[PDB]
């Protein structure tokens, strides 16, 4: 029983590591898309100043 | 077993693990401790 | 957007963990036939 | 006469240093704040000495 | 000292894998090439588990 | 009592 | 560079204001397992001695 | 070469989009599971060693 | 509303099985020591 959860374990391991790759990817896209919507909210609500 | 060992342990036959685990868990008991001197020597 | 495509991608990921909690369950299954053998064992040297 | 000290009063006793709240920030959170401040289009990270004053006490 | 929960000798019994068995004490006791400082500590540890069983009971 |  | 970008996507679009779209929030990878899921939990010992 | 920063959702994200406190609970129920799962393991292993 | 209402449901179907997991390891646990304390007992009666 011990192999046996060990081969389980070892089979269902490769779809995690896949998605913490997506994962992280979404994640760096959060950022990008964060520091977008910063810029213009900055520069929708003070336009002088801003620009 | 010999005689000379069911007599100090209730126990016709069994393997040398159970007899070498009761001899010292008798010496252990009686406090016969890592020299030991008795009735397993008048016995035995 | 994001936000919910990461929240979709996390509970796939808890999903398999808790499938794989199964076996894990059935070794308790095995462990108890083994003390029930245990004390049948005593039962019968206590008779004895 | 005069009196005065070779040290200033230590910086707690100071009327100003009055304990509000502890910033207690984690590691891992100050690793990101530093990486979000340092990747800001307006950021003041390269201000130099010669053009702030708090940045050369600094 | 502070009486607040009876049952801390069954709670502290049923920890699993908090205590060493017997037949762990007995292959060190029969393994030669261990230290005299061990065995005390884990023979100190062992009487207590045996102490909190006789109290349950 | 031979057992204790 | 980035900033270079966001300033030319808003000032150098000729795009009204109302042509512009929503996008969507659900993509259909994540719209299909939520009803998957919603599927799977509408379908759903005390200790013996 | 991956961050370990990368994880953190700072502080403001999450009170500008609610649901990322919630994804923060699922990582972290994630942890716990894992936790116990390792547990298992080395306690099957413990087991075997007595048998 | 979809989305909040099955993490929440995930979160407590986890809680829930990791509370039952952890009640019968407890339980096995108290048995394993109480039948070595009884069969250690049998052991030293036929001694002495």
């Amino acid at each position: 029983e011990l192999n046996e959860n060990a081969r389980e374990l070892e089979q269902i391991k490769p779809k995690i590591a896949l998605q913490d790759k997506e994962i992280t990817s979404v994640l760096s896209n959060l950022h990008e898309s964060n520091k977008r919507y910063r810029f213009f909210k900055k520069i929708s609500e003070d336009p002088v100043k801003a620009l | 077993y010999s005689p000379q060992l069911t007599a100090i342990i209730g126990l016709k036959s069994g393997t040398s693990h159970d007899a070498i685990f009761s001899i010292y868990k008798y010496i252990h008991l009686n406090e016969l401790l890592a020299f030991e001197n008795n009735r397993n020597n008048h016995n035995s | 957007f994001l936000t919910n495509e990461l929240i979709r991608l996390q509970m796939e990921k808890l999903d398999a963990k808790l499938n794989h909690l199964k076996k894990l369950e059935k070794f308790m299954e095995l462990e108890r036939k083994t003390l029930e053998r245990q004390q049948e064992n005593l039962l019968i040297q206590r008779l004895n | 006469v005069k009196q005065w000290d070779l040290l200033p009063e230590p910086i707690r006793f100071l009327p100003n240093q009055f304990p509000l709240k502890i910033h207690r920030t984690p590691y891992l959170t100050s690793l990101k704040k530093i990486k979000d401040e340092i990747d800001d289009p307006f950021t003041k990270i390269n201000t130099r000495g010669a053009e702030d004053p708090k940045v050369l006490i600094n | 000292c502070l009486n607040n929960d009876p049952e801390i000798l069954k709670k502290i019994a049923s920890i699993p894998n908090l205590f060493p068995t017997d037949l762990e004490i007995f292959q060190l006791f029969t393994n030669p090439s261990v230290d005299i400082q061990i065995i005390n500590q884990y023979q100190l540890l062992y009487n207590l588990k045996n102490d909190i069983l006789t109290n349950l009971e | 009592e031979t057992l204790s | 560079i980035s900033s270079n970008d966001a300033f030319n996507m808003l000032s150098l679009t000729t795009v009204p204001c109302d042509r512009i779209e929503k996008s969507r929030l659900f993509s259909e990878k994540t719209i299909r397992y939520l009803m998957q899921k919603q599927h799977e939990m509408k379908t759903q010992k005390p200790l013996t001695p | 070469h991956s961050h370990p920063s990368d994880m953190v959702i700072p502080d403001h994200l999450a009170e500008l989009i609610p649901e990322l406190y919630s994804f923060q609970q699922l990582v972290d129920s994630e942890k716990r599971l894992d936790h116990f799962i390792h547990l298992r393991n080395l306690h099957m292993k413990r087991m075997v060693a007595q048998w």
